[PDB]
């Protein structure tokens, strides 16, 4: 199918550069009326269109961008690049990727998105805490036990129990900026408490920004 | 350059009812175009040229207008329509989005059940201490959350965290976390995590003595 792919750094310092790429297959790049676009979204704001380029390397920019992007093609390894100079707090977003054609002009396939923040502050990985199963964690016939992960930087983090095996009654939060500025949420699943020995719980927990990967295993607690 | 409003910002609306958001352009477009996201998710192309449903959307969404102005139309709203949707127009460079309508499910009143965790020795351990308060699965969203620590109201040290909107139930999850130092935790007996709601006539507590099983 086709398929695109957004990658970059998580985090960018003030007044630095930006290079992102996206990666594409299912089609190509030469293939007469394909363009690939660029669009963002700062946390909690509208989509913005950024920028495109064609097949026959037609550009095209946001006027109120224009001075600070360049989109480059390279069809020999299906990649598109975007460049964003002098990058500033107002150019935290996610970053997106989308395939159009000329008998379309609307974008009909869409990367996963890139998380990108800029900052001055360093990258950091989590800290794990399991939030054990006990009578506290127990409401009705319900037992909710879950991972506390602490004090990272930047956005984001990924979480999931068993391996991805493990889906229905997981609440995970979004994660709340604290205020010594570093990030942190819970992920929690719920089930009945009669239920609970139907299988082990490990929590896998990824910061790719700091190549960090650890897996917790949440038990109810002894004494 | 080609920019759009929409209206409204936010829609509540029940199960099964019909929907309206609308999206008016600053001069004519030959097309609208219209997306739908859901959170952590890309955009997905829901209605194209105006009026043609993108693959794999439903009957239940239909797009009209012509001009400047543009309605998209839910027939009959269901739990999964939870999302933001935006507007679109590729008519003329700059290529532009309105400013996005968020569609939330109206559903009956449900209590959250109350759950509380006490910091890990882990935690503990590596210097701070972290108490959890969790309501989960409740109608509406809004809930009042307080700690109490050895019978003393706590401010500034808790924050919250609430789930987007269930796709299936409409219900929603918030997480309260009580942060302090070791050296506070270790001072004290009672925590005590508050819990306001519509669906509960009176308050619920949940809490802990520190230091027992």
């Amino acid at each position: 199918q086709v398929t695109l792919r957004e990658s970059g750094p998580a985090l960018v310092k003030p007044t630095q550069t930006l290079t992102l790429t996206c990666t594409f297959s299912g089609f190509s790049l030469s293939t007469a009326g394909m363009s690939v676009g660029w669009i963002r979204q700062p946390p909690g704001k509208a989509l913005e269109w950024l920028a495109d380029i064609w097949w026959d390397d037609k550009k095209h920019y946001n006027p109120s961008l224009k001075d600070r992007l360049t989109i480059s093609k390279d069809t020999s390894k299906n990649q598109v690049v975007l460049k964003v100079t002098n990058m500033d707090p107002a150019d935290t977003a996610t970053y997106y990727c989308a395939r159009d054609m000329i008998f379309n002009f609307y974008f009909d396939v869409w990367g996963q998105g890139t998380t990108v923040t800029v900052s001055s502050a360093s990258t950091k990985g989590p800290s794990v805490f399991p939030l054990a199963p006990s009578s506290k964690s127990t409401s009705g016939g319900t037992a909710a036990l879950g991972c506390l992960v602490k004090d990272y930087f930047p956005e984001p983090v990924t979480v999931s129990w068993n391996s991805g095996a493990l889906t229905s009654g997981v609440h995970t939060f979004p994660a709340v900026l604290q205020s010594s500025g570093l990030y942190s949420l819970s992920s929690v699943v719920t089930v009945p408490s009669s239920s609970l020995g139907t299988q082990t719980y490990i929590c896998n927990v990824n910061h790719k920004p700091s190549n960090t990967k650890v897996d917790k295993r949440v038990e109810p607690k002894s004494c | 350059d080609i920019q759009m409003t929409q209206s409204p910002s936010t829609l509540s609306a029940s199960v099964g009812d019909r929907v309206t958001i609308t999206c008016s352009a600053s001069s004519r477009v030959g097309y609208m175009h219209w997306y739908q996201q859901k959170p952590g998710k890309a955009p997905k192309l829901l209605i194209y040229d105006t009026s043609k449903l993108a693959s794999g959307v439903p009957s239940r969404f239909s797009g009209s207008g012509s001009g400047t102005e543009f309605t998209l139309t839910i027939s009959s709203l269901q739990p999964d329509d939870f999302a933001t949707y935006y507007c679109f127009q590729g008519s003329g460079y700059p290529f532009t989005f309105g400013g996005g309508t968020k569609v939330e499910i109206k559903r009956t009143v449900a209590a959250p059940s109350v759950f509380i965790f006490p910091p890990s020795d882990e935690q503990l351990k590596s210097g701070t201490a972290s108490v959890v308060c969790l309501l989960n699965n409740f109608y509406p969203r809004e809930a009042k959350v307080q700690w109490k620590v050895d019978n003393a109201l706590q401010s500034g040290n808790s924050q919250e965290s609430v789930t987007e909107q269930d796709s299936k139930d409409s219900t929603y999850s918030l997480s309260s976390t009580l942060t302090l130092s070791k050296a506070d935790y270790e001072k004290h007996k009672v925590y005590a995590c508050e819990v306001t709601h519509q669906g509960l006539s009176s308050p619920v507590t949940k809490s802990f003595n520190r230091g027992e099983c």
